[PDB]
């Protein structure tokens, strides 16, 4: 009955309010916390509620209803350092030990100004090929599904930050044994825009 | 603050090891836990003080120690393939709240053989003449594959220099055959840029896999080479074209 956080994941675009829903069952509640764990390195201290309700501390607030055994973490102006997990975490028996919920995954998703999604071949490096495709600069909307094909490997959605021009872009990689596989039928699977630019020459 | 050690660690099947874990913010309250995926943490054994070891609830099949109040050790004594996962150790005050002070994690792989641990083939694509007009902008796409197991740090360098601009990295690195139990892994990471600088020759770009494997006590008599801690490097040049 324990520790029930939201599970695995929550999505959220950056400029965004999250609430991370958090419910327990304890014997003895010695107070609640948040803790942030980015993947995948150790977990930092964000809240401790022993009393009802509501504290700010900052660009986060958490909620306390002893009433209910009801938490939820608030992360407003949402940006893309949160993506990480949050974990929910009971302090039980008299101080001695902090229980952990499961943990919510909350991936941040980039908000695009000026989206031209296209699907570009990379050539590799050394020799051969080996052909990869690149699936960039498409809006937050786009989800990218995995492949009907077992033979093909596809990389979910990442944001490249680039700090120097204020931009930040989303991407999705494919590649696939000398079969041959192609760029034109490499993300089939997914529900992808109109407009996708398809370069090959 | 709290200090833990190894990082990385991969044991054979029946084998023992322990978990080093030194506070040196004289704290009372340490604990140990594990963390697997659909996880969460989940504490094996932790000690209220110098010599007193506690409760669950995950505490089959660890030992745990407490001799003195800076160190608290995490003992495997027959390592089973279930034992895999990410361990955090944890130092605490109370009355000093009460907020925890996690360890940075050990990941720890327990194999039945040893032989199918292997390292990365590492692989940078150059970026595509097309991106650069459409966009004027240059993503090069790195790949490691065909390691085991997931124990691999990968880092971007440009001109001998760490780059963090522009870089993204996946997380997780994805199973090659996912049913297959001793599965061979890969993992992708883009650097972006401007067109400009990916066409200036001079620039020197490479993605830097660092591998955990086998450790110096590893006895290794095969004709392979030994599959030990290593980097595994693939680099582009900058393309005038």
């Amino acid at each position: 009955g324990q520790n029930i956080d939201q599970p695995t994941e929550m999505t959220a675009t950056e400029g965004a309010i999250v609430q991370i829903n958090c419910t327990y069952q304890t014997s003895g509640f010695n107070g609640l916390f948040w803790y942030q764990q980015h993947a995948g390195e150790a977990p930092t201290f964000l809240s401790y509620n022993v009393l009802d309700g509501l504290e700010e501390k900052g660009r986060f607030s958490s909620f306390l209803s002893r009433s209910k055994g009801y938490s939820y973490l608030l992360l407003k102006e949402l940006q893309m350092k949160d993506s990480a997990s949050y974990l929910c975490a009971v302090l039980n028996t008299g101080g001695f030990k902090t229980i952990f919920g499961a943990g919510t995954r909350l991936f941040v998703k980039a908000n695009i100004q000026n989206p031209d999604p296209a699907v570009y071949q990379l050539r590799d490096s050394k020799s051969s090929d080996k052909s990869v495709c690149l699936f960039t600069d498409f809006d937050s909307q786009t989800n990218v599904s995995q492949s009907k094909d077992s033979d093909v490997y596809i990389t979910d959605k990442c944001v490249l930050d680039m700090r120097s021009m204020d931009f930040k872009s989303n991407s999705a990689v494919a590649w696939s044994n000398k079969s041959d596989f192609a760029c034109a039928n490499a993300f089939n699977n997914s529900i992808i825009p109109e407009d996708t630019f398809f370069p090959s020459p | 603050g709290v200090t833990q050690t190894p990082k990385f660690r991969v044991l054979k099947t029946g084998q023992s090891m322990t978990l080093l874990c030194a506070q040196d913010m004289n704290h009372e309250y340490m604990y140990w836990y594990r963390q697997d995926p659909g996880m969460g943490l989940r504490l094996i054994h932790y000690s209220v003080g110098e010599g007193t070891t506690a409760k669950g609830e995950v505490p089959d099949g660890y030992n745990v120690s407490r001799l003195k109040k800076q160190n608290f050790l995490l003992g495997l004594e027959s390592a089973a393939p279930s034992q895999t996962s990410v361990y955090f150790c944890a130092s605490r005050p109370p009355l000093t709240t009460g907020e925890l002070f996690f360890g940075e994690g050990s990941r720890l792989t327990v194999l039945e053989d040893l032989k199918n641990v292997f390292p990365p083939e590492v692989a940078v694509f150059e970026p595509s003449e097309a991106e650069i007009s459409h966009t004027q902008k240059a993503t090069l796409v790195c790949l490691a594959t065909g390691f085991y197991p997931d124990h691999v740090e990968l880092s971007w360098w440009v001109n001998g220099k760490e780059v963090h601009s522009g870089v993204c990295t996946d997380p997780q690195p994805l199973k090659e055959q996912p049913a297959l139990n001793d599965s061979r892994y890969a993992l992708s990471s883009r650097l972006r840029v401007s067109a400009t600088f990916w066409q200036n020759p001079r620039n020197h770009f490479r993605c830097q896999v660092q591998f955990y494997g086998l450790s110096e006590n590893d006895e290794w008599t095969q004709d392979r080479a030994k599959p030990v801690t290593q980097i595994v490097s693939a680099e582009a040049w900058g393309r005038a074209d």
